[PDB]
RNA sequence: UCACCCUCGA
């Protein structure tokens, strides 16, 4: 719903149904890693 | 500001059918007038015609009438045709009655003071041997269109309006600097009553009051011309 | 071709070329099929010269 | 020998032309395509290619 | 036969035309100070242009050129902006949709060129398939639901002609279709009610003309009284002059075989003047017809949920006898296959009989505009079993229609399928294309040379307990040859003879006489040294008239068999 | 984070079969099936997945859920694809005890084989983390992905990415939770790295001060040119005295709105065929979105040109250009570079370049001038940069480096200069526009506003698209965005007064009231569901008139805007989010009447930017014979392409008004005879009876004219 | 040739009337190709035979002569 | 059958109804339609033409100190809504130093010329900030693209802007039908921004149209 | 302009 983890962060209120337990890695994460 | 040079012309097809052109009008203004024209062409302009018949003998069973060989129903739609200019304002009866084997023309109703029939040639009935027809006719003014509204007198589809048929379309012409200003064609069908120059320019003066009432409203600046 | 003669072949490849055609619902008017099969029986192979 | 090496094969076609000695009559449309001559077929057709256009006299007096 | 064509490209394409009329008015002294003209667009150049372009053809090609209608000829209108303006009658031919194509412009010089651009190639000349004589530019998809829904009757309209009763007369009648618009400008009168009109200019069915008049003759002027809808009263007015009247409800069917006897009997130009009007008159009342799409408008089944469980309550029997040992493993998943087709198939008839028949989607289905009732079915009804990627079918179907949603699972297994069949069309085209290549390598030799064979030769045809059984193959292999050896039958009389079109009137009569089998020259047994000739080959698809000399009809052949080629699967 | 299959050490293109292609079983949660090129690359080039990482041995893993007796632990272990066919995996979807266990009997799982089937809720090992583990970034942006077909959600995944910035970025009203994450993350955002309370900012950059008490700073990227012409530009969301957290997003950058991915606007649609403009995907559009600049563009390009060493001397970047008038060179400073700011035409000169002449070509009348007048100095000629054809701008920057000042140039550069010129390009037909949905189209006509169908209280809409485009391709995530789209602009409040109706008790939250033009998010595979939409539809809020202008079915009457008349039935209006792809006619249109040539086959070029000519193929040249018109293929292949000799004498007719000459031999045929030639063929053209004929030309036959035009 | 709407531009005259004065398309190709560049050649050779238009391509004057029989042809 | 009869009703100083009765059956559309066509399209008003900051030489570069770009203020200055007696080209000015937030009330117009909404937001100052523009007004009609430099003799500092001359913002129109005597009522609802009044508009329409209805006679 | 390779468009 609200998506707090990231702050100032517009809300946008969602219909989701179910919770996320675990949260989207970092998507460069592939590279940096690396 | 200013823009000019919208002239009109005419290609005459027939004596009571024409095609206008309007030409040529800025990239508005093509369909703005382009519908408007046309209805006001179809319901804005007077003309007189038939609302009721009456004919005896065939009171109860609308079905047949003896001594003819044609329906009612296409009795109705050959009278529906006739062309008419009333100048009462109050309903007008006319007769018709022809007796004998032979066929009834327009020209052999006798029309009554103020009325005129402008296609004497148009066919009705043809009567059988020892027939006879006897049919009354209430005629008077109106405008456009309208569905049928003492027994023994039934009520017909009353076309009022001098005009037949009016379609319009809208095509580009403009300079290669712009080659999108708009273009308006009009062909417009009309009875006997009136040519379709007299029919095209009482809608204009209908519409340049209707207009004009509008106008009034401030009188101020607005898009100019050069030619009228 | 061999046995029933050029002019049964033809027909024969006509026919199931056009069929696998119409499988698929392929409107192919056989005379474009005749013209390439026509190619395909102009030439003669030489047992003695 | 041109038709047949434009299509496929081009090296052994090539091979064998040269081997045999072979001449081109150059008769067909995908060769007059290669050298640029007009197609034998359709408006280059010597039937039609050759047509002589005259006005008629009795036009020709108006 | 018209194309919209940029104004800069246009310019371009035209320099050195525009450069010497330019300098044939005084607006450039030289010529070199004209090309500056033309390179710096000073305005000048622009009504020249519009001058230098008229009456001069440019032809129009899209790649890949799959058969030679795929570059046609047309005249070029100057247009506003940087994009090519195409006829949407010739999208067909083309294969062109506008979904991000571009076509490319060349310029014929010579006057040769021109005058090939302008009669062989022109947009207009060619209305019919080469391949298969049927005639593309016919209206698409859009057009047709424009008709369909002009000419389609509605029971209980507004307007609908109702018998007299009692005091109450008729009502239901006109005078002249002028008198049914002015009806319909009000709100009296629907488009698509039954009603009764006296029609002066327009030509009867061949019954009403017979029984009122004679065979012989029907003039103009001349009235009778038709029971239609003024939609198809205004459909006819697009038709030409003679054609008689239809009053059928419009489907795709129907006005194909209006404009195939358009162009069996009346000329082309006539032909191509009508699809026009059928065109204008489709888009107008397409925008009309109240074709659209919503969430309610897509209706799902109503008793699905009973039907999957009743099928899965069948493949759980399955499964149950399988767990005993007693199916194979393959029997046990071809009979989970026929279960969940045979679902699929339920659902299926069961959203069709849901389904009013004035839905948009079943209007657009049906109406042979677009699309399948597949299609339906996957939207709505239920998407079934989908391909692995080695091919075969999974034993678990995809229960969800793609308007409730497909899970997780569902979706991924669709992707399988549909990437498999993604990547096998880029192998089949190329497959396609190279057996079009070598067709036409091995068949481009072949033209007409001569006009007769000469030869009796042929081969038969079939057309056909004691009643008439049609052939299906009669278009494909009977229609369109040429007639070797006259039609002859017991009690014979002259029916069809030797060297007839074998048109669609002379299979009909033929087939009416209690002909069975007939025996045609084909090019197969054709006795030309080199080439083949004209009365063997038979009528030009194109054309419709006897082959010309000069068709090279190997290319044309290759290009028909190659064309659809990316469609056959396996 | 996309995963290539070609390269050194993999296999070859020619390898590549359809079984390698193929989605496989094992990609689920690693690589996305949707994500993939639509072309000769299809499944050899496909997107990481969202919660996917790279095992140090080089595997893919996947996080999942331990399920411990039936129940759903927090504790995440991220299998690979061996270690996970050992286990059965449940679905992201499934009914949950609140305690955590499975309520339905028998749920839906992946087999070890990767088949789907049954199984009870005690012998599951594992559990999905979330919906969308399977997809990739891109495609999770697609709102009801779950209604779209896989070919058409693919096109829409490739083609999010395809968008140009827009001059003013706008969030989309429907969408994810992705537009936020993938922007940050993405890197073209700026975002702070301490938390701290913003010291300054300005256009150029943005100072804050940490609690910390230590200075921050960032510049902004202004109007830079991306890779593929797109504008860069970066603009702050933030106020003088601003309190910002650490990892808040300071400024926006082209696309982004906010913090979120902003690839397009929010236009309202209309479902309808509208006068065939609109036939067959093409696409209508309200000239407002000219008017108001909401599909406009900024497109930088970059020319370059550099003066260098020739045998003859060197090079010279100079506002001295020999036989050219002082207007067209007034837009040019000292140097002869142009001046900033100044608005450029086809054909306007970049950069002044002179070259050394060899005199070897130089003109006879000319020589008379260098030998009568004795010119010794300079004899150059106009190398100098002009603008291509199709394009104009506004000059932005210019750069240059100097051998003359301290600069790396190749050897024999002596000067180098770029310069940088940006054009602002309006929505136009031709354009091309499509949503997330893999609905394109270009633009057929641009109506006016008045043109346009307008509502009842006279809102035109903004784009029409065509009803026959809709059912067939299976993409009606559209219509479902479009419904929900237009329950978010207008806002709405569930009655709720004995309220909670079965319909809005599952999902919403407090979804059950929003002010008009809210954001909501609809994540893939979690989205409304359709009664939840089919409820929002009723509950609309009225327009500021008290008017609920779209009944509870999402249709609404429109107003033709031509002739006045209502249209007869309700139309489907809404919202949709339309992106401008980049594909644009100002770049695709081209036209060529003459111009250069390959030197070799003597052919003319190809491209665009090599101002070519359009191959006349193969095919083209079957179907041209097929025609039978014979002219016009002789014309296409000699006078047009190959014949030296005949181009030359074509122009010159075309130009004298003269009828046109007969077609010569293609120099690419001598060419291939030399080829022959070279291969050991003797090759030899024979006349109808004699021997062979000389193929090449006397020089001769050029002078005479050249001798009578100077007045022998 | 019976009731039809007036033809528009290139179209006119129509090729129906044209191709019965010709016995194929290419034959007729080349009839109006060489009386065109004849036609060009009187203006810098015998025309135009009817009234040329304001400013109408060699080529369309050449069709409407053929069109009016004005000329004859053999192959 | 009486002669036609124009009303006005009044919503807002900007928006106003107009009930125009009795007119034909099925009439009332057309005319409603024809002229909400015309207000939109043709009702003349002022916009700026074209702009000129000091410290930039072209559109795409930053003002020093100021928060906006210059595309971003030129975006800004599109929402304003201004009136001209004069007819011909002229110039306001605006000369504005932070800390402070830059409005449309700080523009100083000559005489003849008024700017309507004051509050609007223009660009964001700092101390640092300097905003120095010269904003040329002209009268049109419609919407006219900016006038490239190459067309008119316009200088490189010139910044040419899209003008929107067009003081109506919204037109809808409703009838009323009335089934032996059937006529149509219209209603046409006009709202213009503060440039004019509704009454205004409208009358100028109706000229326009009355010119060019005159035709058909 | 020549040759590769890459990523795209129908
Ligand atoms: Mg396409
Ligand atoms: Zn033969």
């Amino acid at each position: 719903s609200s998506n707090n983890s990231v702050p100032g962060a517009p809300n946008r209120v969602s219909f989701a149904k179910l919770r996320e337990p675990l949260e989207v890695p970092g998507l460069l994460d592939v590279q940096t890693d690396s | 500001l200013i823009s000019q040079r919208p002239t009109l012309s005419e290609d005459v097809l027939t004596d009571n059918r024409s095609q206008f052109v309007i030409e040529p009008l800025e990239p508005g203004f093509g369909y703005t007038l382009g519908n408007s024209l046309r209805r006001t062409l179809l319901s804005s302009i007077p003309g007189a015609a038939v609302t009721s018949i009456r004919i005896d003998g065939v009171l109860h069973e609308f079905t047949t009438v003896p001594g003819v060989k044609e329906d009612v129903t296409e009795i109705i739609l050959n009278l529906k045709s006739l062309v008419v200019s009333s100048e009462e304002d109050e309903p007008v009866t006319m007769y018709l009655r022809k007796q004998g084997p032979g066929e009834v023309t327009a020209g052999d109703i006798v029309p009554p003071a103020g009325v005129t029939v402008h296609n004497p040639g148009m066919h009705i009935a043809t009567l059988n041997d020892k027939g006879k027809l006897e049919v009354e006719l209430v005629v008077e003014r109106g405008r456009g269109y309208v569905p049928a509204v003492e027994i023994g007198r039934i009520p017909v589809d009353s076309i009022y309006s001098p005009v037949l048929k009016v379609t319009y379309k809208v095509d580009a012409t403009r300079v290669e600097q712009r080659t999108d200003f708009d273009k308006l064609i009009l062909d417009v069908e009309t009875k006997n009553s009136i040519s379709p120059r007299d029919a095209l320019a009482s809608a204009g003066k209908t519409l340049v009051e209707l207009f004009g009432l509008a106008r009034e409203l401030n009188v101020e600046a607005e898009g100019i011309e050069i030619g009228p | 071709l061999r046995v029933q003669g050029p002019r049964e072949v033809q027909i024969h490849l006509v026919r199931e070329v056009q069929e696998v055609y119409r499988a698929q619902g392929v409107s192919i008017h056989d005379k474009h099929i005749e013209v390439i099969v026509r190619q395909m029986l102009r030439r003669v192979t030489i047992i003695d010269s | 020998w041109l038709s047949a090496a434009s299509f496929q094969e081009t090296t052994r076609v090539l091979t064998d032309a040269a081997i045999n000695c072979r001449s081109d009559k150059l008769n067909g449309l995908k060769e007059n395509v290669i050298i640029g001559k007009l197609i034998p077929a359709g408006t280059g057709i010597n039937r039609y290619r050759n047509i002589a256009v005259q006005p008629t006299e009795e036009a020709r007096a108006a | 036969h018209q194309c919209g064509l940029p104004k800069l490209m246009a310019l371009e394409l035209f320099k050195p035309f525009v450069m010497k009329r330019l300098v044939d008015l005084n607006h450039a002294q030289n010529i070199k100070s004209a090309k500056r003209m033309v390179e710096r667009q000073r305005p000048q150049v622009w009504d020249v242009l519009e001058e230098v372009i008229a009456e001069h053809p440019v032809l129009l090609n899209r790649a890949p050129t799959l058969h030679r209608l795929g570059i046609q000829a047309f005249e070029p209108m100057l247009v506003e902006g940087k994009a090519i303006q195409l006829h949407p009658l010739v999208c067909e031919a083309f294969n062109a949709d506008f979904d991000g194509d571009q076509m490319a412009v060349h310029l014929p010089l010579s006057a040769e060129a021109q005058a090939e651009a302008r009669i062989l190639m022109l947009s207009s000349n060619n209305i019919l398939s080469p391949a298969s004589g049927r005639p593309l530019a016919m209206p698409r998809l859009d057009m047709v639901t424009g008709l369909y829904y002009l000419t389609t009757e509605v029971p209980g309209d507004t307007g609908e002609y109702q018998p007299a009763s009692g005091d109450h007369p008729e009502t239901g009648v006109y005078s002249s279709p002028a008198e049914a618009i002015m009806a319909a400008d009000r709100g009296v009168l629907s488009v698509r009610a039954k009603i009764k009109v006296r029609l002066t200019q327009l030509r009867p069915p061949v019954e009403i003309e017979a029984e009122l008049f004679g065979h012989s003759g029907w003039q103009p002027g001349d009235a009778w009284m038709a029971e239609t809808t003024l939609g198809r009263v205004m459909f006819n007015e697009l038709l030409p002059l003679g054609y008689p009247f239809v009053n059928k409800q419009m489907h795709k069917k129907v006005q194909a075989a209006i404009i195939n006897d358009l162009a069996e009997r009346y000329p082309m130009i006539v032909v191509a003047q009508t699809v026009d009007k059928l065109k204008d008159a489709g888009f107008y009342w397409a925008t009309r017809s109240g074709v659209t799409v919503s969430m309610a408008d897509v209706l799902v089944p109503p008793r699905k949920k009973e039907i999957l469980d009743h099928y899965e309550e069948r493949a759980d029997k399955v499964e149950k006898q399988f767990q005993r040992g007693a199916l194979n493993h393959d029997e046990r998943n071809e009979a989970l296959v026929e279960i969940w087709k045979e679902a699929t198939d339920e659902v299926g008839q069961a959203l069709r009989e849901h389904y009013p028949d004035d839905n948009p989607i079943i209007t657009i289905v049906d109406s042979g505009a677009t699309g399948n009732f597949t299609q339906t079915r996957t939207l709505a009804g239920m998407k079934g079993l989908v391909t692995n990627p080695k091919g075969e079918f999974i034993p678990r179907p995809v229960k969800s229609s793609f308007r409730e949603g497909l899970t997780v699972l569902e979706y991924f297994i669709n992707t399988h399928g549909a990437r498999k069949g993604l990547a096998d069309t880029a192998l089949r085209t190329a497959d396609s294309g190279y057996l079009t290549r070598r067709l036409v390598d091995v068949s481009q030799d072949v033209i007409v040379r001569e006009h007769d064979c000469q030869t009796e030769r042929g081969i038969v045809v079939e057309l056909a307990d004691g009643t008439l059984i049609r052939d299906p193959y009669i278009e494909t292999s009977a229609y369109a040859r040429t007639l070797g050896t006259d039609a002859v039958d017991e009690a014979g009389n002259v029916i069809v003879e030797r060297g007839q079109d074998l048109g669609d009137p002379e299979i009909d009569a033929l087939l009416a006489a209690g002909i069975t089998q007939v025996k045609v020259r084909s090019v197969l047994t054709c006795a030309t040294s080199t080439g083949v000739c004209a009365t063997c080959y038979g009528r030009s698809m194109a054309t419709g008239k006897l082959v010309d000399i000069g068709e090279a009809v190997g290319i044309v052949a290759a290009q028909s068999i190659g064309e659809p080629g990316t469609q056959l699967t396996m | 984070r996309r995963l290539s299959a070609l390269g050194p050490g993999g296999l070859s293109r020619e390898r590549a079969g359809l079984e390698v292609r193929d989605v496989h079983p094992s990609h689920y949660g690693r690589m996305c099936p949707i994500e993939t090129p639509e072309g000769p690359n299809i499944g050899l080039i496909g997107s990481l997945s969202v919660y996917a990482r790279v095992n140090p041995f080089g595997f893919i893993e996947t996080p999942y859920r331990k399920v411990v007796d039936g129940v759903v632990s927090d504790e995440i272990v991220y299998l690979t694809a061996d270690e996970e066919d050992r286990h059965v995996v449940a679905q992201a979807n499934s009914p949950i005890d609140a305690d955590g266990r499975f309520v339905e009997p028998r749920v839906l799982v992946r087999r070890k084989a990767g088949e789907v089937e049954y199984v009870p809720s005690s012998e599951v090992d594992y559990m999905d983390v979330s919906p969308r583990q399977m997809v990739s970034v891109a495609t999770a942006m697609i709102p009801f992905l779950e209604h779209d077909d896989a070919n058409r959600a693919l096109m829409g995944a490739n083609m999010q990415r395809q968008a140009v910035p827009l001059v003013r970025s706008e969030a989309p009203l429907v969408g994810t939770g992705m537009e936020l994450r993938a922007a940050i993350d993405a890197g073209d955002v700026v975002v702070a790295e301490e938390s701290g309370v913003i010291e300054e900012v300005s256009a150029d950059y943005i100072t804050v001060m940490h609690d910390n008490g230590t200075r921050r700073t960032y510049r902004m990227r202004k109007f830079a040119r991306s890779n593929h012409g797109t504008c860069a530009n970066q603009c702050p969301i933030v106020d003088a005295g601003d309190r910002v957290e650490a990892g808040q997003v300071i400024a926006d950058g082209p696309c982004t709105d906010d913090g979120e991915m902003a690839l397009g606007k929010n236009l309202l649609v209309a479902i309808m065929p509208w006068e065939g403009h609109n036939y067959e995907d093409a696409i209508i559009l309200s000239n407002r979105l000219v008017e108001e600049d909401v599909l406009t563009s900024i497109h930088i390009e970059e020319h370059e040109i550099d003066a260098r060493d020739t045998k003859l001397g060197a090079e010279e970047i100079t506002r001295d250009i020999p036989n050219i008038s002082d207007e067209v060179l007034a837009d040019l400073d000292e140097r002869g570079i142009v001046r900033i700011g100044a608005e450029v035409r086809d054909g306007d000169i970049l950069v002044g370049k002179v070259t050394p002449k060899g005199e070897t070509e130089l003109t006879p009348e000319e020589r008379l001038l260098r030998a009568i007048f004795g010119e010794k100095a300079r004899e150059v000629r106009d190398t100098s940069l002009k603008v291509p054809h199709g394009e104009s701008g506004k000059v932005i920057g210019i750069r240059v480096f100097s051998r003359e000042d301290e600069d790396e140039l190749p050897a024999g550069v002596n000067e180098l200069v770029r310069v940088y010129v940006a054009q602002k390009r309006k929505i136009s037909d031709g354009d091309k526009l499509a949503g997330r949905h893999g609905n394109k189209g270009v633009i057929g006509k641009i109506l006016p506003v008045e043109d346009m169908p307008f509502l009842a209280d006279g809102t035109p809409v903004d784009i029409i698209l065509n009803t026959h485009g809709v059912p067939r391709r299976m993409n009606i995530g559209q219509i479902l965005e479009t419904h929900l789209g237009w329950c978010a602009h207008s806002g709405w409040k569930v009655d709720a007064a004995k309220g909670v109706p079965d319909w809005a008790a599952r999902l919403p939250d407090e979804l059950l009231e929003a002010q008009p033009n809210a954001i909501v998010s609809t994540p893939v595979f979690d989205g409304a569901q359709e009664a939840e939409l089919q409820g929002l539809l009723s509950c609309t809020l009225p327009n500021r008139d008290g008017d609920v202008l779209v009944d509870a079915d999402g249709k609404a009457m429109l107003f033709d805007g031509r002739s006045g008349e209502p249209f007869p039935y309700p139309v489907t209006v809404g919202y949709m989010y339309i992106m401008k792809l980049h594909h644009l006619v100002d770049d695709k249109i081209h036209a060529r009447s003459t111009g250069p040539y390959s030197m070799i086959t003597q052919q003319p070029l190809g491209g665009k930017a090599q101002f070519g000519g359009q191959r006349f193929g193969e095919m083209e040249c079957w179907a041209m014979q097929a025609y039978g018109a014979a002219y016009t293929l002789q014309e296409l292949l000699t006078i047009k392409s190959d014949d030296t000799v005949g181009r030359v004498k074509v122009y010159e007719a075309i130009v004298k008004g003269e009828n046109i000459p007969e077609p010569g031999i293609p120099e690419s045929f001598k060419v291939l005879l030399k080829e022959l030639q070279s291969l050991c063929l003797n090759v030899e053209v024979l006349s109808s009876d004699g021997a062979a004929i000389e193929l090449r030309e006397g020089e001769d036959e050029d002078l005479e004219r050249a001798a009578a035009n100077l007045g022998i | 040739s019976g009731g039809y709407d007036t033809p528009l531009g290139i179209t006119n005259p129509p090729i129906d009337e044209l191709l019965d004065r010709v016995s194929s398309k290419y034959a007729l190709v080349i009839y109006a190709a060489k009386r065109a560049r004849q036609i060009n050649d009187y203006y810098n050779y015998v025309g135009p035979l009817v009234e040329p238009g304001l400013q109408e391509k060699p080529l369309s004057i050449a069709l409407r002569e053929i069109h009016a029989d004005l000329l004859e042809h053999t192959e």
